[PDB]
């Protein structure tokens, strides 16, 4: 099958500046190439088809070029509503076996902002049900990349936590992240100090937030 | 000597079959030799008849040696003798198209009259019988009339037209209003 | 231009089949081709197949060939996608999409492979899990952080507001994670002035439509 | 080639196996040459319901350009040729010879107008299996060619003076067949499939559908220098080989040009019970055997 590859995976661009997105095909698809924009929770939106033709309702600042196996989408000056994920699609083959690239996420480049870190012990009500969830919150940081590690009695934890990250904030362009450590009530009561250690470009040294059970 | 009865506004399929299961040259004409429809190889042709806009066949049947004349939205004046000419052979069928309507499309009162009028093609001698929901039976020729409707006549009447030993059925919805004393 | 409206979310056990629909309004149906594209959580778009509506002929992606059928009902201007022998990895949002092909009724057909018009999407969750509402636990509190842990529900989605919609500033409701139990979990947090903790009451409102469950939870120091 | 002295041979162009043979040959040529992106064919009988056979395949854009075909004697047979310059194709031929092969015949597929064929040597000739039967196609063979120039940009041009001269000659021949007091009227196709209602042909590998109303709208024995026919190139077509639909890819050339010579026509007469002394003729065709018949009428195959 025809494999479509986009680069980079993530593009960080300051508001009002130019963005250039790349799409490569594993073989020639001529000019049968479309570009789509997709925002979180919405359907994709057609921007460009035939490699360079703007669809109706698409502003002139969007421009597609290329042919064969190499294509580019250029956004001349990024507006707030242009930050989104972009996909390329080839539709050159017959019988039809159309394929999409894996997307380029275009996000807002801002100055580095360290996270504010908070820790939440399990509630008494959840403890009553036999489970202990411990929540570590990293609030309003940039860039998105962060490292969170759980230590219980200074023992490094593995395989008992899950992270979730918000979409980029529409007002301040930051991200937030939760890490949740889950153990049974029994295991929870077998240890003393619960700590999440946060590593981030905005921090000189790793930040630790902790509590002792009870 | 085939006779087919049709209902005004409905669709009728007139059959024509060949000896072998293969697509060959066929043509439908009317009694005045006006061309209705036929084929040229794998293509449909339509002639300068009054049925032109409403005539068609089923090409998916031609390879099986069946060449129907399908007439949609039947009109009374479509009544005629139609001839299918296929492999040096003529298959004849007389189409008779009938229409049946009530005197009004509006709701009627108990004790009011209902008159049904059968629209017929020239030369036809149809007899009609209509039966209301309560079992009230009326029969006649061109016009059937009930003097006084009962509340129990409200609903679907069923009318059977008899022509050339064949029959066609019309259903007509009649509303008769209830009231309080 | 055509508007595409899809049918509602589906929840299926692995092995089941699903049939999703998409009603096309606003233009002449047979002049459009229609395509189904799906998107698994956190993943990209996957082309599933496309029907040449006027010809009633559909073509499918190789990886799905055999268990997918795309049909169209010209009488109701509706396009259907059926996916058989469902696997948990068939969990995705399924989009109906389409494009104008020219005066198809007069034999003009561009055979366009791009997609101009899109439906809103239909979530299809395929899982061994049974529908159930969440447990809601407090995440007790210059600036203070507090929240609600919304745990052990199925399927997606769940909706969260604070103080019946009167509080939106500083709120972060995280995307759900799928736990090893096959049940979803998320947290909703909000930062508020510390001085407020002793006067202003904070309630998270949690709505899970699939189980018709609704929970309000007061979060206190 | 070799004249048979004092031999009289009966010919029947309407029952000629050479026509059937050529037909099967051209069907094969097209099936191997012009492949549809999608092909849909009906399949019925059994259980009750009907079915549709669907084939999807690569459909390369190719420029179709007919090459002349020569038909030589099949093993065990001889080809006889009628030498009579004006022969109606059905009856005894007094001047007949044996030939090794037919002349070169370009297998042009089209409706309404016969293109790039052979001209009558003497006067215009009309042929039918039964002129009295309004349902039977009339094959017209011109004695003078008329250029028709078509472009993928959406039209065909024909010289109005030339076409009008042609019509007069055809009408004269038709009233010579149907009655000298007959008014001859030409009218547009009365309806049916697009491939039959329009002048339909293939040019540069594309299927053209040209509105021929302007060619068939005159009254005889009762304008502008160029007649310009509006045309449409289509991707979805009704196939001539059998009852199927095919879809082809859109054009890739921006300069599609063809210039052909009209050398004949396929007409049908309205007929019908009328005391009126006029005859109506409309462009016809569709059965490509008539196209082959227009060239093969003077040949037959006999057992040696
Ligand atoms: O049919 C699978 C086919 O689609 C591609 C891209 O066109 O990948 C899509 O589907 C994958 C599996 O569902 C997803 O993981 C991916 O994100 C999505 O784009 C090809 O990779 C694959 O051959
Ligand atoms: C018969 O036709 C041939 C042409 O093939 C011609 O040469 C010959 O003179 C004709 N015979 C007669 C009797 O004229
Ligand atoms: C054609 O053949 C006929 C006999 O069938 C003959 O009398 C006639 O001369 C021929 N036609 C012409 C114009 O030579
Ligand atoms: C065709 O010509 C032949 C003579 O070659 C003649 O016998 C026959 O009757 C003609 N047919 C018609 C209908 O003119
Ligand atoms: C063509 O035939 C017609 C009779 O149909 C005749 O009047 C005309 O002179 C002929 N033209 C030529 C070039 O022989
Ligand atoms: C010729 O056609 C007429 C008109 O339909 C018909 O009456 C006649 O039988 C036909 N002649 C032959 C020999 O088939
Ligand atoms: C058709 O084109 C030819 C050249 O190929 C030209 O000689 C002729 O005049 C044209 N005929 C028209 C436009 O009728
Ligand atoms: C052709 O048409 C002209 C008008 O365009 C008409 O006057 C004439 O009689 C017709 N005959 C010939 C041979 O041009
Ligand atoms: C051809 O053009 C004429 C005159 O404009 C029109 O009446 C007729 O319907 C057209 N025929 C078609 C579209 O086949
Ligand atoms: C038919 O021809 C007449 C004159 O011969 C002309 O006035 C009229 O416009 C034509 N009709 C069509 C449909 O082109
Ligand atoms: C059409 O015939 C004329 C006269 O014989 C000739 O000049 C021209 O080359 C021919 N055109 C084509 C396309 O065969
Ligand atoms: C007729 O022949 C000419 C010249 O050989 C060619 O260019 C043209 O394509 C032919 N027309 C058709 C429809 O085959």
């Amino acid at each position: 099958d025809i494999v479509m590859t986009q680069s980079p995976a993530t593009l960080s661009v300051s508001p009002g500046e130019r963005a250039t997105l790349s799409c490569r095909a594993s073989e020639s698809v001529s000019s049968d190439l479309a570009w789509y924009q997709q925002k979180p929770g919405q359907a994709p939106r057609l921007l460009i088809y035939g490699a360079s033709t703007r669809a109706t309702g698409v502003p002139a600042r969007f421009s597609g070029s290329g042919s064969g196996a190499e294509f580019t989408l250029t956004i001349s000056s990024l507006q707030s509503e242009d930050f989104a994920v972009y996909y390329c699609q080839q539709y050159n083959n017959w019988p039809p076996r159309y394929t999409f690239g894996q997307g380029t996420r275009l996000e807002i480049k801002r100055t580095v902002a360290a996270p504010s870190v908070f820790i939440f012990p399990p509630s008494d009500e959840q403890l009553k049900s036999g489970t202990a969830s411990v929540v570590c919150l990293l609030n309003n940081f940039y860039p998105r990349e962060a490292k969170v590690q759980w230590k219980v009695d200074n023992a490094l934890q593995s395989g008992n936590s899950q992270e979730s990250v918000t979409e980029q904030d529409s007002k301040d362009s930051t991200y937030s992240l939760s890490s949740t450590l889950t153990l049974s009530k029994a295991d929870y009561e077998k240890h003393k100090v619960y700590a999440c250690e946060v590593t981030h470009q905005g921090l000189s040294s790793p930040v630790t937030k902790s509590f002792n059970r009870g | 000597k085939k006779v087919v009865l049709g209902k005004k506004g409905d669709t009728v399929e007139l059959t024509c079959t060949a000896s072998q299961k293969k697509s060959i040259q066929f043509h439908w004409k009317n009694s005045n030799q006006i061309k209705i429809l036929g084929n040229q190889g794998s293509f449909l042709t339509k002639g300068p008849s009054k049925l032109n806009d409403r005539a068609d066949s089923r090409r998916s049947l031609w390879d099986q040696g069946n060449f129907p004349l399908i007439i949609k939205n039947l009109k009374i004046e479509d009544s005629d003798t139609y001839i299918c000419e296929v492999e040096d052979q003529k298959e004849e069928v007389q189409l008779l198209v009938f229409g049946l309507t009530a005197n009004s499309d509006t709701h009627l009162l108990q004790g009011q009259s209902l008159t049904l009028t059968l629209e017929s093609p020239p030369g036809s001698s149809p007899s009609v019988q209509c039966r209301s929901p309560r079992g009230k039976n009326i029969q006649g020729g061109k016009t059937l009339s009930v003097s006084q409707l009962e509340l129990q006549d409200s609903g679907t009447w069923t009318c059977t037209v008899l022509q050339n030993q064949k029959k066609v059925e019309f259903k007509i919805d009649i509303v008769v209003l209830a009231f309080q004393k | 231009e055509v508007q595409l409206v899809e049918s509602g979310a589906e929840v299926k056990k692995p092995g089941s089949s699903v049939k999703v629909s998409c009603k096309a309004s606003g233009d002449t149906f047979i002049r459009y081709s229609f395509t189904w594209v799906r998107q698994a959580p956190g993943q990209g778009l996957e082309w599933m197949g496309r029907i040449i509506t006027i010809l009633d002929v559909a073509h499918y992606a190789p990886h799905l060939q055999g268990r997918v059928t795309i049909t169209a009902d010209k009488s109701t201007s509706t396009v259907y996608l059926e996916l058989r022998n469902l696997r948990s990895d068939d969990t995705a949002v399924y989009f109906c999409a389409g494009v104008y092909e020219g005066e198809a009724d007069e034999g003009e057909y561009d055979n366009n492979g791009f997609l101009k018009h899109w439906g809103q999407g239909t979530l299809v969750t395929v899982s061994s899990a049974s529908t159930k509402g969440p447990s809601v636990f407090p995440l007790a509190p210059g600036t203070a952080a507090l929240g609600c842990l919304v745990k052990d529900y199925f399927p997606e989605p769940v909706t969260v507001s604070w103080n019946s919609g009167a509080l939106t500033s500083g709120v972060h409701t995280f995307p759900a994670v799928l736990q090893s139990s096959g049940l979803y979990s998320l947290s909703s947090v909000v930062t508020v002035p510390s001085s407020s903790l002793g006067t202003q009451t904070y309630i998270c409102n949690v709505n899970h439509k699939p189980s018709n469950t609704k929970v309000d939870k007061k979060v206190e120091p | 080639e070799v004249v048979l002295v004092n031999v009289t041979e009966n010919f029947n162009m309407w029952k000629n196996d050479m026509v059937e043979q050529m037909h099967e040959d051209i069907i094969s040529l097209w099936d191997q040459s012009l492949k549809p992106c999608v092909k849909l064919c009906p399949l019925c009988v059994g259980a009750g319901s009907c079915n549709t056979s669907v084939i999807t395949q690569a459909c390369p854009k190719v420029s179709f350009e007919p090459i002349p075909i020569h038909y030589c004697a099949p093993a065990g047979f001889a080809i006889l040729k009628c030498n009579n310059k004006t022969f109606n194709g059905t009856g005894p031929c007094t001047n007949v010879s044996t030939v090794q092969c037919t002349h070169g015949i370009r297998p042009v597929v089209s409706s309404q107008l016969l293109l790039n064929g052979s001209l009558a040597e003497e006067e215009v000739v009309i042929r039918s299996v039964n002129f009295t039967d309004n349902a039977k196609t009339i094959i017209v063979q011109l004695n003078t060619s008329v250029e028709i120039n078509c472009t993928g940009a959406g039209h065909c041009n024909i010289a109005r003076a030339k076409w009008n001269n042609t019509l007069k000659q055809i009408a004269s021949k038709l009233r010579e067949q149907f009655g000298n007091n007959k008014t001859i009227i030409f009218k547009q196709s009365s309806g049916g499939d697009p491939e039959i209602v329009t002048h339909w042909f293939n040019c540069g590998g594309e299927f053209f559908y040209c509105n021929s109303t302007q060619l068939f709208n005159s009254t005889w024995f009762n304008g502008s220098d160029t007649i310009t026919l509006p045309c449409r190139i289509k991707q979805i077509i009704n196939m001539w080989q059998k009852v199927c639909k095919a879809m082809y890819a859109p054009p890739i050339s921006g300069q599609i040009r063809c210039s052909s010579n009209i050398t004949g026509l396929l007409l049908t007469r309205d007929g019908g019970n009328s005391n009126n002394e006029s005859e109506i003729f409309r462009p016809g065709g569709g059965d490509m055997r008539d196209n082959w018949r227009s060239e093969l009428y003077k040949y037959k195959v006999v057992k040696i």
